[PDB]
């Protein structure tokens, strides 16, 4: 390629922060943990300060929370133009790919507990901030035909998720955009699809025999 | 003799949609008990028959190697044995064909 | 009035259905594995207490739906329309299986139940017909038997040939309706309430409740008609194709209450009989049947 | 008007019919199971049955040897006929060959196909149509009828 | 050329309200440039009209025509996309609402004749369309009874008016 292909985001998370088992409670501690890992993470904050100089962990959760709410609300209207600004190119296909020919109704109920920055990293240079969000939300997806396939029309369920935001520090026009979500192994399973599924068994030619 | 007039689509539609010219629906189609594939009542299941012949080709292929040439058919009865089987007393003095695979469950 | 009993009994039947249907909140997924010879290894991810073996057949193909009369859930016969309760392995039984013993019983019981439904509505509302029992008779006996006690006014009237022909006409009407055999497993209390009036049914319910460790009793409904059952039944009444009410025989030791046994024969659509063969079997179905 | 005539018109003529049939018969004796078009297999079935009868006549019979010589073009098969197939079918008076229809041919001519074999061969058994068991609903009712008639005189 | 049949699977209806019958799913599928006469394909397409998916497949499996395998392959693809992409729960719960054949783009060639004469032969192609609708096949056609015929006759009598007068 004569012209190098341009990437404003990097697939994956630089260091996948491991949430602590039992973190979903009391809905300090994790506040100390970012302080405890300051050597690994404060240095990343220091570098983020140099290129930004307005990065304060105290106020980022409010802005970080705001992006999360607005980004999902684009799904209802299906305003992809707005959503591209809100989320990175890595995040975009995951959110939107399987929602084609479907309508999603998503709303944000009051947040249970305050959002907190939990882990940040840096690598030309990219900076990723992991945020912890506990909130009650509503979701309902429909077919081409308007039939409900997932979720309950209107009931609030409490959700605890860890969302990674990212920014391209070098670019003058870079911004903080939702990048990925880290799922804890201890997380409870999500609600199942309304319909029932058949998982086909092995298909056998006349030569073969079942085992 | 050549047509005196073009035939209209109204006449033609009556000729080619007459019931005599339609495909008859078949009432003899049934599902096979063993394989679960479709078959006609009076005809052998094609899936099950497919298993039998492909095993037959394997047996016949082994026969060809043993004979080694044309005009070498035995004058004694033939028998097929699968790995883990030995000729019985009644099997004495009969050509034995040896197959690497195990005895098929359906074959006895 | 008899019409009132149908209404009240139906109301109690519906109330129990809603209570059990409401009893299960949300959707919980149960994995049920196909263990049958055909299409082996398929796993159906179904919803608990809602999906039925017929729904599993729907996934595979229409041949399973049309040809499957019963299901083996964890080695036990299950009604095709009875909601599945837990993760299990499932197998579908047909009339043409090598040993269709369980299928034969279910067909025989269902046909006996259809006999009871016809009898109840056949007679004039003036007379009082009480269903006593449906004796469990082997298929070899040559007919399925339903026992009934008519009013003392008809203590010595016997149906004529036209009367018996009238009964079969009602049975054929029931078949044409194509009514599914609804299923309920209910505790003694509700079953007794639905069948409080009929002393014969009450004692039968007590026996079939003592037998099980709990008080669960099987209830089946065809349209409005409701009855207790010895076990699983046919999915629908459309399975029956040939039906006959052969004869009625008075049980001699019935001076306190004249009990009349109703007899008939049936064959499914899957196993139809030729004209002459059917007649010969019908003639042999007009002879007394002794439960053994 | 072909009333009463017991042969199909096959091949390039009457002689060609015999040779086409003879080739199928030769293949049948060698392999004991042959696929041909249903019509041709039906035409050859009668010859296959009669050949076994000539084999039963015996090795020393002159007419049998001449008949076997003509019909078996591959001459190694003649010992097989007299010493393998004929001994096998000693008990039977007929019905040595089993013929069944196979699904139609997937070769753009969609020929009606059959499988013809000699009974008792060593090959894997064909998937024959198995009648229903006595345990089925209709059979049991008939079995009940049979018992009553037999027991009651 | 137009390709509107493919586009029909992209229609998105708004969410249905709770008090409304459940809308049946519809799946549109086609195979375009089939080397086969549309006149010949009509008969195969005609036969399966109105049948269930399984019933249509069974009839097609035992037809000797070249077009039967083509239609069967299209039907199987339509079945898979119905469950895979169109939220159809049960594979068997489908019937053929529409099945028809259309002309394709053809090629012109030369048919040689006896005396240096020729003719224009056509190398024919055809299209095949199907719509699969979720649910059991609609109930079969019921012929009019004698009473129904009599009722219609009497209505015609009762509709008579005094013509060309006040
Ligand atoms: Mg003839
Ligand atoms: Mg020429
Ligand atoms: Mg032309
Ligand atoms: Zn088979």
């Amino acid at each position: 390629l004569e012209r190098p292909i341009h990437l404003a985001c990097t697939a994956g998370i630089f260091d996948p922060y491991v949430p602590p088992e039992g973190d979903a409670r009391m809905s300090l501690t994790q506040r100390t943990e970012r302080l405890r890992k300051n050597a690994a993470s404060q240095l990343a904050i220091r570098k983020i300060r140099e290129f930004d100089a307005n990065f304060k962990t105290k106020d980022f959760p409010e802005k970080a929370k705001d992006i999360f709410i607005e980004a999902h609300l684009c799904l209802n209207n299906s305003d992809h133009d707005r959503l591209h600004t809100l989320v990175t190119e890595h995040c975009f296909p995951d959110m939107v790919w399987d929602l084609k020919y479907k309508t999603v109704r998503w709303g944000f109920v009051e947040s249970l507990e305050p959002a907190q920055v939990v882990h940040v990293r840096c690598s030309n240079m990219y900076g990723q901030v992991t945020v912890r969000l506990h909130t009650r939300q509503t979701l309902a997806i429909y077919d081409r035909f308007g039939r409900l396939m997932y979720g309950q029309e209107d009931v609030p369920k409490d959700v605890l998720e860890y969302v990674v935001f990212e920014r391209h520090l070098m670019n003058p026009y870079g911004s903080w955009r939702m990048h990925a979500k880290i799922v804890p192994a201890w997380a409870p399973p999500k609600q199942p699809i309304l319909k029932t599924l058949m998982i086909p068994g092995p298909q056998l030619k006349p030569w073969e025999e079942y085992e | 003799a050549a047509p005196k007039n073009r035939r209209t689509i109204e006449v033609n539609r009556c000729r080619r949609r007459n019931p005599q010219k339609l495909i008859k629906i078949k009432n003899n189609i049934d599902i096979c008990p063993e394989c679960g594939h479709l078959k006609q009542k009076h005809v052998l299941c094609g899936y099950c028959y497919e298993k039998v012949r492909q095993e037959t080709t394997k047996i016949r292929q082994q026969i060809g190697a043993q004979e080694g040439g044309p005009f070498r058919a035995p004058s004694v009865e033939t028998m097929v044995l699968y790995t883990g089987e030995k000729p019985s007393e009644k099997d004495q003095g009969k050509r034995i064909v040896e197959r690497n695979i195990k005895r098929p469950s359906w074959f006895t | 009035s008899p019409t009132e009993l149908t209404e009240m009994r139906n109301d109690l039947f519906n109330r129990e259905k809603s209570r059990q249907l409401s009893l299960t909140p949300r959707t919980e997924k149960i994995e049920v594995k196909h263990v049958g010879k055909t299409d082996p290894g398929t796993v159906f991810v179904m919803n608990k207490n809602i999906s039925t073996p017929y729904s599993c057949a729907m996934h595979l193909s229409e041949w399973y739906c049309s040809k499957s009369i019963l299901a083996l859930v964890d080695g036990q016969p299950w009604d095709m329309y009875k909601p599945l309760t837990k993760s299990c392995e499932i197998k579908f039984l047909t009339f043409k299986d090598p040993d269709p013993k369980e299928v034969n019983k279910a067909y025989w019981r269902s046909c006996a139940m259809m006999l009871g439904c016809v009898i109840e509505r056949a007679f004039k509302d003036d007379y009082v017909v009480s269903l006593v029992r449906a004796p469990e008779v082997p298929v070899i006996a040559g007919a399925f038997c339903y026992d009934v006690t008519l009013d003392k006014r008809l203590d010595e009237w016997m149906p004529t040939k036209e009367n018996l022909r009238s009964f079969t006409k009602d049975a054929h009407a029931l078949i044409y309706r194509d009514l599914p055999f609804e299923t309920l497993d209910v505790d003694a209390r509700v079953a007794l309430e639905i069948f409080q009036h009929n002393k014969y049914k009450v004692d039968f319910i007590e026996e079939k409740a003592s037998q099980n460790p709990e008080r669960i009793v099987k209830l089946h409904r065809i349209g409005d008609f409701i009855d207790v059952s010895e076990g699983p039944l046919i999915p629908r009444t459309s399975v029956c194709f040939q039906y006959e009410v052969s004869a009625v025989h008075n049980l001699n030791p019935s001076q306190p209450n004249l009990i009349r046994r109703f007899q008939g024969l049936s064959l499914p659509t899957h196993l139809r009989a030729q004209f002459t063969i059917w007649d010969k079997l019908v003639e042999r179905s007009r002879k007394m049947v002794t439960e053994d | 008007i072909s009333h009463g005539r017991v042969y199909r018109r096959l091949g390039l003529g009457p002689e060609s019919r015999i040779h086409l049939l003879r080739n199928l018969l030769t293949g049948l004796v060698r392999h004991e199971r042959i696929e041909a078009t249903w019509a041709r297999a039906d035409e050859m079935r009668g010859y296959a049955e009669k050949l076994i009868d000539y084999g039963k006549l015996g090795d020393t019979n002159e007419r049998a040897m001449r008949m076997a010589d003509f019909w078996l073009t591959e001459k190694d098969l003649i010992p097989k006929l007299f010493k393998v197939l004929a001994p096998r079918f000693q008990g039977q008076n007929g019905n040595y060959t089993r013929m069944l229809q196979i699904p139609n041919r997937k070769e753009q001519d969609r020929a009606k196909m059959a499988v013809i074999e000699y009974k008792g061969n060593y090959l894997p058994p064909l998937p024959l149509p198995h009648r229903d068991s006595n345990l089925t609903l209709l059979n049991q009712l008939l079995l009940g009828l049979q018992q009553d008639l037999h027991h009651n005189q | 050329i137009s390709r509107k049949w493919e586009k029909k699977n992209k229609i998105v209806y708004p969410p249905q309200l709770p008090g409304e019958p459940r809308r049946p799913a519809e799946i549109y599928h086609c195979r375009r440039q089939i080397k086969y006469s549309k006149d010949k394909m009509w008969y195969l397409a005609k036969m399966i009209r109105g049948m269930s998916i399984d019933q249509a497949l069974a009839q097609l499996e035992f037809n000797d025509k070249k077009g039967a395998q083509i239609i069967k392959e299209v039907l199987l693809e339509a079945q898979d996309m119905a469950v895979r992409d169109h939220n159809v729960e049960f594979r068997s719960n489908l019937h053929i609402a529409e099945s028809t054949s259309g002309r394709g783009q053809c090629l012109k060639r030369i048919r040689y004749h006896g005396r240096g004469r020729f003719g224009i032969m056509e190398k024919v192609y055809c299209h095949y369309f199907v719509k699969l609708v979720e649910g059991p096949p609609p109930p079969p056609e019921v012929p009019k009874t004698a009473v129904d015929h009599a009722k219609d006759y009497i209505q015609q009598l009762r509709s008579r008016t005094i013509i060309h007068t006040l």
